């Protein structure tokens, strides 16, 4: 169902942000 | 690097995955050399957070599941984020002693992708077995074809008729459904074009066995005939939900 589906989104965002900060 | 499989999948990953494409090129790839990354200490804190919480959640996926590959398939994934998190932490503390470190941005890299792939893996895991509930009441459906040849009686067709009812309109739903978060359309056309012939030969299954049954209890007409249609409604039918079990399963 639905919330690990989140708990992914949720890593994969900060994931992504971390990598905008390190600049690209 | 190969297309992400569904549309759930596709949008959790691909911001992700666009982004370190990125940023690889860049820093890796030759290019900015000598080039100087900024203090990752609080974005890479918001990711092991992340972390912890998913594998929180996973782990209760896992102890709490009815799949039994999924049990099996799912931990090492953990293992895989847990482990790329930890690069991602020496990278952020070497980089706040020297921005220009330059195993800290390979740390960085790999730390990402590890992150990237481990949950690509733990997505990967959880639609096979979402894809595996599909697969089971397709089976079933198959199992119940089998027995189609063993109804003689109306009472027993209208019986059957009956069982085979809720079983097909949830198969029908699934397949539906599954076919709209697919991201291949060789895949989507194929589900649903298996899933109108099948849905179009059911009313011809009805009528052939109603046939038969009536030349079955009308004590002559010409019985092989009937049967022989019937046997081959039964055969396409299944070949049908044969392939819907295989075009499910492919992931590119």
């Amino acid at each position: 169902s639905r919330k690990l589906l989140s708990a992914a989104k949720i890593l994969a965002d900060a994931t992504a942000k971390m990598v905008e900060a390190a600049k690209g | 690097m190969p297309v992400f499989h569904t549309r759930t999948i596709e949008s959790i990953l691909e911001p992700v995955a666009q982004q370190i494409s990125h940023l690889v090129i860049m820093h890796e790839e030759g290019e900015v050399d000598g080039k100087a990354i900024p203090d990752l200490t609080a974005p890479v804190s918001a990711v092991q957070a992340a972390v912890s919480n998913l594998v929180r959640v996973g782990k209760e996926t896992v102890q709490t599941t009815e799949d039994q590959i999924l049990k099996r398939d799912m931990p090492p994934a953990f293992i895989k984020v847990e482990n790329a998190c930890t690069k991602l932490v020496r990278a952020a503390q070497m980089l706040q002693a020297d921005p220009y470190s330059v195993p800290a941005r390979d740390y960085l890299i790999d730390g990402s992708r590890g992150i990237l792939s481990g949950t690509s893996d733990l997505l990967l895991t959880f639609d096979e077995a979402e894809v595996r509930k599909i697969i089971r009441v397709c089976k079933g459906i198959l199992e119940y074809l089998t027995v189609a040849e063993v109804v003689e009686t109306m009472e027993d067709l209208v019986t059957y008729t009956k069982n085979l009812g809720p079983g097909m309109t949830k198969m029908a739903k699934m397949i539906d459904e599954r076919q709209q978060e697919l991201t291949h359309q060789e895949h989507r056309v194929m589900l649903v074009n298996s899933m109108n012939t099948v849905k179009e030969l059911l009313p011809v299954l009805i009528s052939a066995m109603k046939i038969f049954v009536t030349t079955k209890n009308t004590k002559s007409q010409g019985i092989e005939e009937a049967l022989k249609n019937r046997n081959f409604t039964v055969e396409k039918m299944s070949a049908e939900i044969n392939e819907i079990i295989r075009v499910l399963q492919l992931t590119s």
